[PDB]
């Protein structure tokens, strides 16, 4: 046997308050901009 | 959420004594009971009003629009 | 005296650390 990139495969829901949502490292006058209840 | 004007079972104006209370306990370090009692609450009923109430108003405030 | 026994009301301290770091949904986050 002789030897002669990144691509997308899907979306993926992300739970709220984990480490890939947004809110995680939120203050609490972060989430109240944000318009979500601390 | 916002001081009742007017106690429910009684209908003693209760609106007027909240910012009031607030103050006797901040200001003047004062317990709460004493507070109550020195705004003139007297029967209990009139007593859980002020003492129960959560003032959620201000929380609300802090959205922008 | 900061190796005396614990109280009961003690208990109520490490509660609140337990909450304070944890939150009450740990299991569907962690
Ligand atoms: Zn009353």
């Amino acid at each position: 046997k002789y030897e002669l990139g990144k691509v997308f495969i899907g979306r993926l829901p992300i739970m709220l308050r984990s480490k890939n949502c947004y809110l995680s490292e939120a203050t609490e006058s972060d989430l109240y901009k944000l318009k979500e209840c601390p | 959420m916002i001081v009742p004007v007017r106690c429910f079972s009684c209908g003693k104006v209760v609106g007027d004594k909240w910012e009031s209370y607030l103050n006797l306990l901040q200001e003047d370090e004062l317990d709460e009971g004493t507070a109550l009692s020195r705004l003139g609450l007297k029967r209990y009923c009139c007593r859980r009003m002020i003492l129960t109430h959560v003032d959620l108003i201000e929380k609300f405030l802090r959205y922008n629009p | 005296d900061e190796s005396a026994p614990i109280t009961a009301e003690d208990s109520w301290a490490v509660i609140s650390a337990f909450f304070r770091e944890k939150g009450l949904v740990s299991q569907q986050l962690d």
